[PDB]
């Protein structure tokens, strides 16, 4: 066994071993394991992604026109988020400037999916780790009324509606066949709701599957279908069509009345639904404001998103601002430059990659990625692994870090960027949450305020989605229907040799993808996604990742039962497929 | 009465079929789930992890050995003897194989597990292979698509449950019903490409009146899908209407058939 | 000024006359004149359709396959009934069956019909004479939910809801422009809930506005449009196909999928809003059992419809009961035969006709439709009529008779009518709601039994849509496609003369379509619809239709201001372009 | 912020406009109604009646002169001194006369208002006749269809309301955003059309896979409308996909162009 110290932890491996394989409720395959000391205290934590595609070795050689429809398919959860940071990075690396309804499109095409994205995680990856299903079996639905009445105007509240909801949850399970329920942690001591709180939060997770495919008709009418919409570079193809004939073939004023009705209906589900949720879950688990902090007290990243000014990715014109803290300082927001070699690097001494020097990290314009699947020294075989060595390699993740910090990204970070940068909104609506939980300010740094910001950041997002529409149909009004540049669409007029970066916030945080085009072709293709931050492998010098921090320290009431590692995990929103692409 | 074990596993992957699935308008996925089939197991959906989840797995291929339908989402990789993909510490081709062994037939959803999809196109750095090509003595029903259509996921489902029997399959597997006929059979701008009304760059003036995308490098006319006519997302669009040329994702190899924007 | 009298009756002219011109909230043209007596009572009724448009004159020289789609435009509140009746008859004619599941999807079009009808007829025609809307300003939010909870499971009864509810109807009303509400009868003493249930019922309204615009999507997959969908002569041309090449062109698993899913939603809407909303009007509008018999105490009809085996129009078959009762005989349920010339007929001398004899009635068979603007002695012009001149023609609506009995047709009909042949469902439904009501089996020959009769059939359509479809899918696991028989579409397949009658139950009664043809077209096309019986003007004897004697003997509390006249007309559900075609 | 006025008539009709309005998806009708117009006059749907109703088409006419919007649903038939269509005692074409003449702009839905549409088939009993030939000094925007869609409707409202402005027409005064393009020019079945692979009796094989309807008697090559696009009842279908040949209900004339199954 081994210890050594870093970043305020005590890394030990002494001690039990616990393995959680697989992950569930999560996009992809992870693997995690830790160590636990006799007080139930874990004292190690391993993340390890257990996939890996091979995306940026795909794409060498493709047309840069066409990335976006290869690097889309990392993430068919994020779905989208990558063919937006490819279009953009291919403009950048060639030199092209969008006309303004293709960038309030794709605006919408962000927002609408942190919308969609961020209530599906809510109810159907996180939910069950803070609901008892079955306890919602014993609630009394005359009280689960009166406790829905009490925290939300939502219409959906009556007696008989959770009677029927309860009845059907009942008959389900009266046929033993309890389907994704089934061997599930529930009576473990950590669930804390009372049985009308679980029914309630049963009742809406089930309203919230059904609402989900909604959300998605907005990414249909712009972008074709979802999941995996379609765009160009040069703008979106959605040609806009108002008043003249022939809009039966094209953006016309029905449809965009189908996407009005859309983005009324999708705020009304977040502000009524799931936000009232999300405070009664923080309501009955407070002790959860003080759990899985990790890096979230110490080192958060954001590189922002949602450019209002097209084709201006600079402070003045990201509606989600972008910025770095580290070692704790949130007086120092620093800047992020995406180009500069001595920023962002991955590093592979703790992945399955090959690199020249494995001691050193790359910037991705640099990147490289050679895949050499070597767990070393494995409790089992190659084939039969037991127990990871995390003294050697034990993932698919490359480890990036930022000016060789270990970085938290995601809702949270980006709420906490936002919030000392001094952005009115974040403040507010941060101060008024935290006030309504009878919590201080740091409460949000922890495992309970992660779900707390993505809650908040879906209410944003869905604000934010009327301000686009809004925007686009002031162009309209104007008569500025265009939506592509098209004088650079000819390779011929690309420069033979050219690099860009495309930059955005995912909804699981910081993504970047690094293009190099070389005589009409992608020459280097590089890709560092929010999960590659947060379920990172080690450095050189031992420093853990965000997931790895998160969990160090926790306390388990069960060890066999991993429900408090869960809830950390979940807490993050793993894409695993995208962490390894 | 008992609703129809499903066992749905999950390979090399982006989760574009999951996400999909639980787009259904009708029957809505809350109803698939609680009322036409018992989902047994599913990585991305389920309460249990780690050694509860793998019990629950062991418990329901033996328990239901023979009686099951087996939903395959992504595909194993061949490569680096299978730990491109690994599952409860092995590789996950032998928990296809496992799973497989036990169903009464198999659902390869998406190009994935048909074809190979995205991390199968050159130079397929993991060995990643549909699923027909590793188990061999099973009936497959390829549902192709990046992902397929929500409703035609669905629909293929309320079949089986319907009508107790598989759909019918053309030579390549896949259902007639939805994949019978060409995208360019049934797309509603094909008078354009009849009359050589095409678009020739974005947002020109015959983009903006929905003239055809041939110009433009679709390939409906050699791809089969429901698309053009069930459409996309509750009959809201599909590729086509929103003004991209079809890719070609219900095809075989589709990524290395050349430039989307290319004949 | 004269008195006579008729069925019970003493028609009395003298007195203050009231003219109501435009009848609002109903379908088409319809004017109405009483005379009042010193107690403010009527003691003369006058029932004027007008509009006509002539569609038996147009029908001539048609091909009879043709038919159906001029017909249909009869009326398009009861869109597809008269295209059903048309379908009907022409294969009566020609001697067409049709496969079964021709007919089961028929029977699924004309189910829709009555849910999709009699739902939009309780809220958005009839409910504004029942629920003070301006009243809804003066609830309490939490009575409200607590009301709506009493009464229904119904999800949507949070006070949150209803207070948004109020809040956009203080708004709308803040604006200074009431629209559709402006000038109302708003604070007649008539209106008799209380303001928690005015804001429950407005909620409802509003609710069944959008709700409604779902039923007719399966309209719209089974005859390709809603309003006026399609139909053949033959069968339906919606082909199916569930398990071969190009399903994705007919009727398939995914279209079955969308049936199925509005059917459920359907019966839960009417279920759990419309009936409950129904049998509270009926508590809190007791006296109104008392009021508007008319005719549901002496003679009433019903054809029957909903045929269950296929091309068998006979008692054993059609799910809605046939039947008529005269002279107030409850105990004798008489057969109807639509071919019998002693039975229906037609007379037009208080009508705009010509008839070679005007004092004697015709079987539709010899009908005439002869236009003949000709309203006598007027107060006023002909072109400016004060007051029709009821002695003579004042209507654009025939005069029919049963055995030359005025008789009232419709749901109340229906329901007596299936009560008095001992259908046990119907007793059942009947004896059940009125203990529910506190009042005698009497008080449902009434204008509140005619809406509550009209709610019990919304339900129990919603009821057969699921059993029609059940029966489509049998008919489909057992192999058998077929929707259309072609073997005498060919003109020269015909006889070269034969007549036919088609004949149904429309949402407001009894409906029958009488065609003849000769040598491959139309060469007589008479239509007798329920609201020509309803709607009647009197016939040679001086006996009065249906509206005529339920507006007698009714006490008014404002002259000027018709809300008595209003309900009980409104109770019938008018449809004028029907009565008139 | 107040709602544009709109007084809503009827003349000899069938009542198919005003339900299709209703069917609305997006902008739902309760939305039109309650947040973007004032609709202050509509006898299908108004509370008040009789004098009452009279009362609020005269204030309106009056107090908002050169400022509402006249919908026209229906026709005035000229037969019978017109009065084989009354309105409080006088003939319909009286009232249709005096809304017009305060209205800034005119829409005559439907058929019956832009064309004559059944009642104005051989032989025109009543003297039917569509709006624009008794209305000769103001805008009107004709929106033609038995009825038209719901959607397209409801657009061509919001188009008055967000743009401020009457939507472009063609030569015969139809919105050139839906009736710019023929049924058959965006139709899903054409490439069967150019196959020559045409349903030729009902319940044919043909017709089961969806094959052209124009041997039918379909005559979406003769109609401008937004169906085969837009489609109708929240795009869940239309005509032609339910498998019946339009029947050309959106253009002048469409009643006497012969049988609907012949050429
Ligand atoms: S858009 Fe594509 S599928 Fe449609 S007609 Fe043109 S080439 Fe064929
Ligand atoms: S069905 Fe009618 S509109 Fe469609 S292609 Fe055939 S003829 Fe043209
Ligand atoms: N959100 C998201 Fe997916 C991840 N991690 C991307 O980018
Ligand atoms: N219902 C209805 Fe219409 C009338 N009256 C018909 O038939
Ligand atoms: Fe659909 S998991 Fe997404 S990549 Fe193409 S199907 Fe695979
Ligand atoms: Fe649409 S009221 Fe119905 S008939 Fe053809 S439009 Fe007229
Ligand atoms: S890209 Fe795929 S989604 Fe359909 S239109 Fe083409 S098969
Ligand atoms: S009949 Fe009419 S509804 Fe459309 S498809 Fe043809 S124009
Ligand atoms: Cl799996
Ligand atoms: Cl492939
Ligand atoms: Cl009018
Ligand atoms: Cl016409
Ligand atoms: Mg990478
Ligand atoms: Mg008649
Ligand atoms: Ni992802
Ligand atoms: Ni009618």
């Amino acid at each position: 066994s081994t210890q050594y110290e870093t970043q305020g932890y005590t890394i030990n491996n002494a001690g039990r071993r616990l393995v959680v394989d697989p992950i569930t409720r999560i996009e992809g395959h992870m693997r995690c394991e830790v160590n636990i000391n006799d007080q139930n205290v874990i004292t190690n934590a391993v993340s390890c992604g257990t996939m890996f595609r091979g995306l940026e070795i795909i794409l060498q050689g493709r047309d840069p026109r066409d990335a976006w429809a290869f690097v889309e398919r990392i993430c068919g959860v994020c779905t989208g988020v990558h063919a937006l940071a490819s279009v953009y990075a291919i403009e950048d690396a060639i030199g092209i400037k969008v006309p303004d309804n293709a960038n309030i499109i794709r605006n919408i095409m962000l927002a609408t999916l942190w919308c969609h994205d961020h209530l599906v995680h809510f109810y159907q990856l996180a939910g069950m780790d803070w609901i008892d299903v079955l306890d919602a079996l014993k609630a009394d639905p005359r009280k689960t009324s009166e406790l829905a009445q009490s925290l939300s105007s939502w219409p959906k509240s009556s007696p008989g509606y959770f009677f029927d909801v309860q009845n059907r949850l009942k008959k389900f399970v009266e046929g033993g066949q309890l389907g994704i329920f089934r061997n599930g942690y529930w009576g473990h001591p950590q669930y804390k709701l009372p049985p009308e709180a679980n029914l309630m939060g049963f009742a809406h997770y089930l309203e919230a599957l059904d609402f989900q495919r909604e959300i998605v008709k907005i990414h249909a009418v712009f972008g074709g279908k979802n999941p995996h919409p379609n765009w160009i570079v040069g703008g979106m193809p959605c040609a806009i069509n108002i008043d003249e004939s022939g809009a039966v073939g094209a953006v016309n004023m029905e449809r965009l009345n189908l996407v009005q009705s859309i983005i009324t209906r999708t705020a009304d589900f977040i502000n009524n639904v799931m936000i009232p949720d999300a405070l009664a879950i923080g309501q009955f688990n407070k002790p959860w404001s003080e759990i899985g902090t990790g890096l979230s007290d110490k080192c958060v990243l954001s590189y922002g998103a949602f450019p209002d000014i097209a084709n201006d990715f600079g402070e003045k014109s990201l509606l989600m601002p972008g910025g770095a803290v580290i070692n704790g300082d949130f007086n120092n927001v620093l800047p992020v430059d995406l180009v500069d070699p001595q920023q962002v690097q991955e590093f592979v001494d703790h992945a399955w990659y090959r690199y020249p020097n494995d001691q050193v990290g790359r910037h991705p314009f640099d990147g490289i990625t050679d895949p050499w699947y070597n767990p070393g020294d494995v409790k089992g075989s190659d084939t039969n692994i037991q127990q990871l060595n995390e003294q050697e390699r034990y993932s698919w993740i490359k480890a990036p870090r930022w000016r060789g910090n270990a970085m938290e990204v995601g809702p949270l970070a980006r709420t906490l960027i936002a919030y000392h940068k001094g952005d009115a909104a974040t403040v507010e609506s941060v101060d008024r949450m935290m006030s309504a939980l009878n919590l201080p300010l740091s409460g949000i740094q922890s495992t309970l305020g992660r779900i707390l910001c993505r809650a908040h950041e879906a209410q944003w997002a869905a604000g934010k989605l009327q301000y686009f529409f809004d925007k686009l149909m002031t162009n309209l009004k104007n008569g500025n229907l265009a939506t592509a540049s098209t004088e650079k669409w000819e390779p011929a007029t690309w420069p033979t040799e050219c690099r860009g970066v495309g930059f955005t916030e995912a909804p699981r945080g910081a993504l970047g993808h690094w293009a190099a085009i070389r005589d009409g072709k992608i020459d280097l293709y590089q890709c560092v996604v929010p999960t590659t931050w947060n379920a990172s492998p080690r450095d050189p010098k031992g420093q853990i990742g965000a997931y790895e921090a998160a969990l160090m320290n926790t306390k388990m009431a069960i060890p066999e039962q991993p429900l408090e590692i869960l809830r950390t995990l979940h807490s993050f929103d793993p894409c695993l497929a995208c962490s390894t692409h | 009465k008992p609703r129809i074990p499903v066992v749905w596993i999950h390979g090399l992957e982006c989760t574009c079929c999951t996400e999909s699935f639980i787009r259904s308008a009708h029957p809505l996925a809350k109803d698939v789930i609680l009322s036409l089939i018992s989902l047994d197991y599913d990585d991305t959906l389920m309460a249990a992890a780690g050694t509860q989840a793998e019990e629950v797995f062991e418990d329901i291929i033996t328990q239901y050995n023979g009686k099951y339908i087996l939903a395959v989402e992504g595909n194993p990789p061949l490569g680096e003897q299978g730990m491109f993909c690994i599952s409860s510490g092995r590789p996950f081709i032998e928990k296809l194989k496992r799973a497989a062994a036990g169903a009464s037939a198999i659902i390869a959803w998406g190009t994935c597990a048909s074809w190979g999809c995205v991390q199968a196109a050159r130079p397929n750095p993991t060995q990643a292979t549909p699923i027909d090509k590793v188990i061999t003595d099973k009936p497959i029903i390829k549902v192709p698509g990046c992902p397929p259509i929500p409703d035609v996921m669905s629909a293929i489902i309320t079949y089986m449950v319907t009508f107790d029997r598989l759909p019918d399959v053309d030579r390549m597997g896949r259902p007639l019903m939805f994949y019978g006929q060409r995208i360019h059979d049934k797309c509603y701008r094909r008078a354009h490409f009849d009359a050589g009304e095409f678009v020739q760059s974005w947002d020109d003036d015959a983009a903006r009146k929905g003239y055809c995308l041939y110009k433009m490098g679709c390939k409906g006319p050699t791809t089969y899908n429901a698309c053009s006519s069930t459409r996309w997302n509750d009959g809201v669009s599909f590729p086509i209407q929103s003004g991209h040329g079809c890719l070609g994702c219900a095809e075989n190899g589709f990524w290395d058939r050349g430039s989307f924007y290319s004949r």
